[PDB]
């Protein structure tokens, strides 16, 4: 029934099923290997720095209107992942990420957990830039709200219109998944690396934005616990970066 | 919002094609300006005008043009050809269309000297007819030296050995560019502006030479002040650990 | 290197990536790309760089923030003489390109300025 | 005549018959890849540490005693051989030792490039314990002296007992090479893992001492150079270190 998938350290369980979900069907590989002439050679992490990074847990109360990720910024103090982000300039990678939600039988809800590649967010006072801290900080997560924002240096935080100016039910042609506790509790999405060019900038470019939006609000008795954790794991898969050597 | 130039990856494909000598030489330039009138104002302007056709004018392909010794091309000669009126008190006419008349008069051809000149009717002269309001006209010109390339740079002289005029030489002759109105008058006096466009084609080039580092002072010297080999700094080491 | 043929010496040139950045001491050149070129060994170092792919969108630019790498010289350990030969000596520097170089979308130059 | 050698980075250069000497004739290697049952297992660098480390030129002048460093202490803040020393805890490596004296045609003296296993000094003040900065600083040459030392915390320097109470002329049955300027001007020793036991503490034990011994003084006209630079360039060959995972 459990599986124990391990990548160097340390060792995360899953499920036998779990209902993975390949970003456009596309698995996340590297640049086939036609690196000649050397004049724009790449450069593997060691390999790897494919091991799991495990992210603070939220907690999902009956009154969260949900959170967000922008990726690989997520990543900045994590490890060797986090420090050749510093060492090289260009960078391409895929992920796999891991929604937990740690509920019983007794809690009732609905998730749906987005990938949405370049999530360019607006402004919350428009004619207003904001400030980058109020995008993503180092490894916190960010949350939306039930309300319009009125902050004169951050983002719209609307959960209607998901800080993009769009409809929030028509966030499902992009990879995603859903969570029901009446019948699930896990989400596995795994993205490749979609841009326009084969590498960038990794402090500069958000590459895509993992969303996490409850759809049916948590519910519970008052006796049972309040808060329900989801823990975010994610491991980047077939990391690459330029040379940093001659000839 | 601007600027930064940046690295940018790029994928193995490798273009040459936009360094060709086709692509780099055989671009329109626009390498003269004629202005004449349906009347006579001045000697300056006057019912003709005239070019005699060197590449030595305009700097930007006066430049692409010498660095290399000897080039070896064909001309794509197009005009455009617009006309507007002096600042009369009246301009209530009825004009019948203008007509234009562009001769090439080629190395060896009689040129003319003034208006109702007998050059404009000589049949080794050819001439290109054009009303205003259709396509601009166009000429070919083929490779016309007599020897076997054009020379953009000559170390010699064109006099008894040692005497006459350094840098000049007969191997560089194209020939000339006269333009006229054909009609007669008009009511209303009508200056008109000649673009002349020069396109190199199938272009050859020998001997690749050094870019030009100083501005050009004469159309017929290589003249030049002295200039700095490149711009200044102010140390040959660098800082901000 | 244009001095005597009988000055021995050692230089340490240094490569610095597109990221970051001017090394501040031989040490720190030292611990990154570098070539240890031995002047009584040889007269000329030869070494190919890559990633150099600049795009401006710009006709002249002032100034345009540009992230290339950079090359850095250093004094490995001194240039030792025999009398009577001066201690003053000259380096020559060259540049070209290899046999992959790829230009695109021809402009005219900012160097004329008629 | 002159042969370039690139580990990684940077190249150095060399000439092509160069007198290499291998330490007891034993080229460095690993360890035979008998590594089972997985109680034991040992870790590569990535591979590979393995890059030429300059250190910082001394100058021999003409009443220059002697200098000595101490391995692996001397690569304590160099790259990532010196994060591998406390990011580990066990560890083995050999080593590949360049010197070369850039000196002139005009310029005379023999210098003795030894590799001494175990080089335990005795201190300067006896019945007194010594600083151990005294014996090896990060990368610095710690020097000899022509008269004896009467420092209160530190080895004995004079160079005629070399340190550990011996004659000086006797330390050739250890790894070494004679640098005649009159002949030559560079020195190979390549230097296996010596030890009692496969692995040990890198920031405990010195397991071998580089001493570089002018036996003929140098000598010159007062119109040459008058401090005839040496440089040490060391390669750390085959490392290898203890599992930090787990099963």
């Amino acid at each position: 029934r459990v599986r124990s998938i391990t990548l160097g350290n340390s060792t995360i369980t899953t499920q036998e099923c779990a209902n993975v979900v390949v970003g456009y069907g596309v698995w996340p590989t590297y640049l086939s290997d036609h690196e000649a002439t050397a004049v724009d050679q790449p450069t593997q992490p060691d390999v790897a720095t494919c091991r799991f990074y495990t992210l603070e847990s939220v907690k999902w109360e009956s009154s969260s209107a949900g959170w967000w990720w922008k990726f690989p910024e997520a990543l900045s103090d994590m490890g060797l992942f986090g420090q050749n982000m510093q060492y090289h300039y260009l960078g391409r990678t895929g992920y796999t990420i891991h929604v937990q939600c740690n509920a019983s039988k007794f809690h009732q809800g609905c998730l749906l957990v987005v990938c949405v590649p370049e999530a360019e967010m607006g402004a919350a006072t428009t004619d207003h830039a904001f400030n980058h801290t109020k995008l993503s900080n180092i490894g916190q997560a960010m949350e939306f709200s039930a309300k319009k924002s009125t902050d004169q240096t951050g983002p719209q935080t609307a959960v209607h219109n998901a800080g993009m100016g769009v409809a929030v039910g028509n966030l499902t042609i992009f990879p995603h998944q859903w969570i029901n506790l009446r019948t699930n509790n896990s989400a596995t999405i795994v993205m490749p690396y979609i841009n326009s060019v084969p590498m960038d900038n990794m402090y500069r470019h958000y590459n895509f934005t993992l969303m996490v939006i409850p759809f049916a609000k948590l519910e519970h008795s008052p006796q049972a616990s309040t808060y329900v954790p989801i823990t975010v794991t994610v491991a980047p898969m077939c990391a690459e970066y330029n040379g940093l050597r001659l000839a | 919002p601007s600027d930064t130039m940046q690295t940018r990856h790029v994928i193995n494909y490798h273009t040459r094609s936009e360094s060709s000598i086709e692509n780099f030489m055989g671009r329109a330039a626009c390498v003269y300006i004629a202005q004449y009138a349906t009347e006579k104002v001045n000697d300056e302007l006057d019912r003709y005008t005239n070019w005699e056709i060197t590449t030595r004018q305009v700097a930007q392909l006066r430049r692409k043009l010498e660095m290399f010794t000897y080039m070896r091309f064909d001309l794509e000669i197009t005009f455009v050809i617009t006309s507007s009126q002096r600042t009369s008190t009246t301009y209530a006419s009825d004009s019948p269309p203008l007509t234009h008349q562009v001769m090439y008069v080629p190395p060896g051809g009689p040129i003319p000297k003034s208006y109702e000149d007998f050059a404009w009717q000589t049949s080794t002269n050819p001439s290109v007819f054009w009303t205003e309001g259709n396509a601009p006209p166009r000429m070919s010109i083929p490779f016309m030296s007599v020897g076997n390339a054009y020379c953009n740079f000559y170390d010699g002289w064109s006099h008894f050995s040692q005497s006459g005029v350094y840098g000049y030489t007969t191997l560089n002759n194209m020939g000339h560019l006269y333009f006229r109105h054909v009609n007669k008058s008009t009511a209303y006096p009508v200056n008109s502006v000649a673009r002349v466009y020069f396109k190199p084609k199938h272009v050859k080039a020998w001997v690749p030479r050094a870019p030009r580092l100083c501005p050009y002072l004469k159309a017929r010297n290589v003249n030049f002040n002295v200039q700095g080999v490149t711009e200044s700094r102010n140390k040959i080491t660098l800082d901000r650990s | 290197y244009c001095g005597a043929a009988m000055a021995t010496g050692k230089f340490l040139i240094a490569y610095s990536p597109p990221g970051a950045g001017v090394p501040g001491s031989r040490r720190d050149a030292m611990l990154g790309t570098h070539v240890i070129w031995d002047v009584g060994l040889q007269s000329s170092c030869v070494l190919c760089v890559p990633w150099i792919s600049q795009t401006n969108y710009r006709y002249v630019t002032s100034d345009a923030y540009t992230d290339a790498g950079y090359i850095t010289c250093w004094y490995q350990t001194s240039i030792v003489t025999p009398p009577d030969i001066p201690t003053t000596s000259t380096i020559l520097c060259f540049v070209s390109a290899c046999n992959d170089f790829s230009v695109r979308l021809l402009r005219d130059t900012p160097f004329i300025t008629q």
